[PDB]
RNA sequence: GGAACGAGGUAGAUGAAGAGGUCUGGAAAGGCCCGCCAUAGGAGGUAACAGCCCUGUAGUCAAAACUUCGUUCUCUCCUGA
RNA sequence: GACCGAUAGUGAACCAGUACCGUGAGGGAAAGGUGAAAAGCACCCCGGAAGGGGAGUGAAAGAGAUCCUGAAACCGUGUGCCUACAAGUAGUCAGAGCCCGUUAACGGGUGAUGGCGUGCCUUUUGUAGAAUGAACCGGCGAGUUACGAUCUCGUGCAAGGUUAAGCAGAAGAUGCGGAGCCGCAGCGAAAGCGAGUCUGAAUAGGGCGCAAGUACGUGGUCGUAGACCCGAAACCAGGUGA
RNA sequence: UAUCCUUGGGAGUCAGACUGCGAGUGAUAAGAUCCGUAGUCGAAAGGGAAACAGCCCAGACCGCCAGCUAAGGUCCCAAAGU
RNA sequence: AACAGUGGUAGGAGAGCGUUCUAAGGGCUGUGAAGCCAGACCGGAAGGACUGGUGGAGCGCUUAGAAGUGAGAAUGCCGGUA
């Protein structure tokens, strides 16, 4: 669809036309939603783990004998039971990470970035060159854009100073065209893609 | 979407059910595993197709045959997926399987007389069935075997 | 790990175009004297596994 | 995660201990034996809700049995001569009357050995 | 076996911006109203929760000595159809 | 770090492989928290001291040394109602009297007396059971995870569906990667033939076929793993002891 | 009258008890044992049979200080006929 | 709306409550967080508030996610105390 194509300082300079098969499709909330919580599972380390009664230390003896003694019958001062005894179950390490068929990939991308075109939540620029690699720059231009809540600048190609100058403004993240993703997509309000940018995304995706 | 606001395809996730967690979940106690025996037992139950000691199925049924060491199967397309194609191709197994008519060549092409063919091919496989040669010759193909 | 194939079941029986296990018949092995040819003519031909014994055994073959 | 026992537990047992105040001895401090007791107060509880109407009816009964020999008819007759004559005023009201206005009781006895006395 | 050159390791150095006002308070890092820095909004500390108080952080520097890696020369060795 | 947070997490947050136990090999604990700062209570008083009451410090001492919080069992002091003719699984429903006054409700406490009423759990044909288990209170304490299988549901694509290792990339998404896997064709022991095929001498008859899957996710169940938790007597290996 | 069948997922159960009726075993004993048949218990509280799983009556979603009945009852305990 | 139904062990099925952690959003809190104590409040249940006291720094709520997710029994284990 057609949205306003801005400059760094905030005039409209025409109105660029973007690809209908990527940012004009109708939003599937389902494969979105698929989409979110693998991502989000895929960022889990797991490491996480207990002693069962085996790797507990010690709890090799029988604390006494089976009959006679008027106690419950015990077999190891490490059963699960015990005080300082094994874990039963309880975490082990383990990858919380699946993979979504490609063309369902391919669907919750497209669907949140025509999202963002729904909710005007899209500033195609014509270009983003910061001279000096500098934070006041960039908080200068993201006010000249009107962009108060997070923002998700997308750029071409690597650009240094825009990500230097971005790092350090609390809720903007900077990626190249290769690593937009569902997740920082639908986390950040804005999305601040270049004109180069725009043409890079529709070369994947379309 | 928003990630305050997300929610899951309608029947796409359930509640797993959590046994010997009282009585009020149907499932306290005994877990759902009744009164006693080996089936109640942590690691119980007897293997799979075990019949108590009655001497088992398979085992009271004969061995049947062998398998073949030089055993041919062969990636079979009927006349319908021949369709597909424009009249005047050369349709090769490097066709087929490119084009992805076939997922595997495996011993070779065959070509089967299911369906219709209403396409002038030059069909070239590794074997025909007697119905399958004669329809591509029926409607100007030639069948070449290779 | 894959669950293994009951290998005793995999040479016995074999899996039809609707998923009925196909098999052989008991009693052919010999004393053949003992039945009859009616019998004999009956055991020959093959028959599929029952419903019941499907139940118990499908696992078993699962990777066939 | 780790979830600890926590609070829950504590909170459950104390709700069960405060429906026990009033009860003796360690069945108002003990959560095993208030427990027991207060889940015993509910099968109790319901059969005496039941009770209750049973025991009221008796009691009606009783006392319309009372101003009817003062009258000089038995309960049974009364309530039949009053089913005859048409009159449908409850045990409980007609027990109300007995203690509380006589003298309307007795009109309704009244009515009732009318219809007896045919 | 030696030298030279480069990049690391084993100590470190430098390092932007608010005691802003006011309100509660034992104390302000908190509230409210205002600034400012940011290749630094990692972190820890500080009388309650600190990018701007301290130790720091980003960035940029630094090694007498021992040590690792690389490179070049030296050195050493050597006909293959 | 969708790992633990002092019964957890290492056996060990603390002078722990210590103390303690054992001839020895060997077994093997418990035990964290004053305060922002010691400003760690000068001085007076009772007491031999301990301990306390003032005073002072502090935001707080009912933060004063196993000194943050401080549950329950358990032990006490005070007293509103009841209680010395009563037969009690201890409540419940009915109910005066007396004493109160609330999250203000056809309220709260107590309970003379009346009716009814043999705890809970387990295990059983059947248990108030003179079967089992629990002294009480607190904490801890049991269907899990991985990889396969299968079914249901969901989603993507659909006669197709899908990549694995790996490479690049935040330990990420993702891109690339088609090797491989399942399905679209079956029948037959097999050669093989193929909408059929096998049996058979047979155009016969009969068997099995003909006339939506796949990738991923949640859930159910199964397999292999200790596989819901606790429990033997024993077996074997290498040591330690006259 | 509203069940029934088929396919697929998930089970549990394989100690039963008494009562009536029909039989065996026994001694035409057993609260015995073993079948058949129906019921109840099991897994069913309520009313009756003093008390009393299995008998008689009857199936508790919850509330009521309404009413009619079942078995069983109506002198007093104890509701209703001296 | 009408009509009918709603005892239940093993067991199948469904709908929910609460706990810790995470994400996102939105909040609370030294003018007093969690915890603890008390109450005559609210919901069909699991449970949830409100008020006051203690406490002295953290914690809800919404939606989704993940589980060391719920104890009264194991002659259970440890502690405390009868
Ligand atoms: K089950
Ligand atoms: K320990
Ligand atoms: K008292
Ligand atoms: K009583
Ligand atoms: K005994
Ligand atoms: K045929
Ligand atoms: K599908
Ligand atoms: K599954
Ligand atoms: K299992
Ligand atoms: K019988
Ligand atoms: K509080
Ligand atoms: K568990
Ligand atoms: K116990
Ligand atoms: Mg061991
Ligand atoms: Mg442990
Ligand atoms: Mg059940
Ligand atoms: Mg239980
Ligand atoms: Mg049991
Ligand atoms: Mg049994
Ligand atoms: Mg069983
Ligand atoms: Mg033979
Ligand atoms: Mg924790
Ligand atoms: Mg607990
Ligand atoms: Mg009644
Ligand atoms: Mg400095
Ligand atoms: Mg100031
Ligand atoms: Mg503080
Ligand atoms: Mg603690
Ligand atoms: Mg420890
Ligand atoms: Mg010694
Ligand atoms: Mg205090
Ligand atoms: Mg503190
Ligand atoms: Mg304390
Ligand atoms: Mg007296
Ligand atoms: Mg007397
Ligand atoms: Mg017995
Ligand atoms: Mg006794
Ligand atoms: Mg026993
Ligand atoms: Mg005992
Ligand atoms: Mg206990
Ligand atoms: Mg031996
Ligand atoms: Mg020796
Ligand atoms: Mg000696
Ligand atoms: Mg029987
Ligand atoms: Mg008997
Ligand atoms: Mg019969
Ligand atoms: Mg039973
Ligand atoms: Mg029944
Ligand atoms: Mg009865
Ligand atoms: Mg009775
Ligand atoms: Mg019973
Ligand atoms: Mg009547
Ligand atoms: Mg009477
Ligand atoms: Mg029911
Ligand atoms: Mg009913
Ligand atoms: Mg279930
Ligand atoms: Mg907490
Ligand atoms: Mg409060
Ligand atoms: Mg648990």
């Amino acid at each position: 669809p057609k949205v306003a194509l801005y400059n760094q300082n905030g005039s409209t300079a025409g109105d660029i036309e973007l690809n209908a098969s990527v940012f004009g499709i109708e939003p599937n909330e389902s494969v979105v939603f698929d989409a979110i919580l693998m991502q989000r599972a895929s960022l889990r380390q797991g490491t996480h783990k207990v002693k069962n009664r085996s790797e507990v230390r010690g709890g090799g003896r029988k604390p006494w004998r089976q009959k006679g003694t008027g106690r419950a019958r015990q077999g190891s001062i490490r059963s699960p039971q015990w005080r300082g005894g094994g874990v039963v179950f309880g975490p082990t390490p383990r990858s919380y990470s699946y993979k979504l068929p490609k063309k369902v990939r391919r669907l919750a991308i497209k669907s949140v970035l025509s999202s963002k075109v729904i909710d005007n939540n899209i500033i195609v620029l014509e270009d983003l060159t910061l001279d000096t690699a500098k934070t006041k720059e960039m908080a200068a231009i993201l006010k000249g854009l009107s962009v108060e809540k997070k923002a998700l600048i997308v750029t071409a190609d690597a650009n240094e100073a825009v990500a230097l100058s971005a790092r350090n403004i609390p809720g903007v993240t900077v990626v190249e065209a290769n690593g937009i993703n569902v997740l920082d997509v639908v986390n950040h309000e804005k999305l601040l893609i270049t004109k180069a940018a725009v043409e890079k995304v529709e070369e994947v995706l379309a | 979407m928003k990630l305050h606001e997300l929610k899951p395809s309608e029947g796409s996730r359930k509640t797993r059910n959590r046994v010997g967690r009282g009585i009020g979940s149907g499932n306290g106690k005994t877990a759902g595993k009744g009164h006693k025996g080996q089936n109640a037992r942590s690691g119980g139950g007897v293997r799979p197709g075990f019949e108590g000691g009655q001497m088992p199925l398979f085992q009271r049924l004969p061995k049947r045959g062998f398998t073949n060491i030089n055993r041919k199967e062969y990636a079979v397309v009927n006349l319908d997926k021949l369709n597909g194609f424009a009249e005047g191709t050369e349709v090769t197994p490097e066709l087929l399987l490119e084009t992805g008519v076939i997922s595997k060549l495996n011993a070779g092409v065959k070509i089967l007389g299911n369906g219709k063919l209403e396409k002038k091919l030059t069909v070239k496989a590794n074997k025909f069935s007697a119905s399958a040669k004669e329809a591509v010759e029926a409607a100007g193909g030639t069948a070449e075997v290779i | 790990p894959k669950m293994k194939t009951h290998r005793g079941s995999a040479k016995r029986f074999k899996k039809t175009g609707s998923g009925k296990l196909k098999r052989s018949h008991a009693y052919t092995s010999h004393l053949f004297a003992n039945k009859s040819q009616k019998q004999k003519r009956k055991l020959r031909k093959s028959a599929v596994v029952s419903a019941g014994d499907f139940k118990r055994i499908k696992q078993m073959l699962a990777n066939i | 995660p780790r979830v600890k026992g926590g609070t829950v537990t504590r909170k459950r047992r104390k709700k069960v201990l405060k429906l026990a105040k009033g009860y003796f001895g360690s069945k108002h401090t003990l959560y095993k034996v208030a427990n027991q007791q207060v889940m015993k107060s509910g099968n109790y509880a319901f059969r005496d809700r039941r009770q209750k109407k049973r025991d009221f009816r008796k009691l009606w009964i009783t006392r319309i049995n009372a101003a009817a020999r003062m009258n000089g008819l038995s309960y049974s007759r009364l309530m039949h001569g009053l089913k005859l004559s048409g009159i449908e005023v409850n045990r409980k009201m007609l027990a109300d009357l007995a203690v509380n206005d006589l003298t309307a009781f007795n009109q309704l006895a009244d009515a009732a050995k009318a219809q007896l006395n045919k």
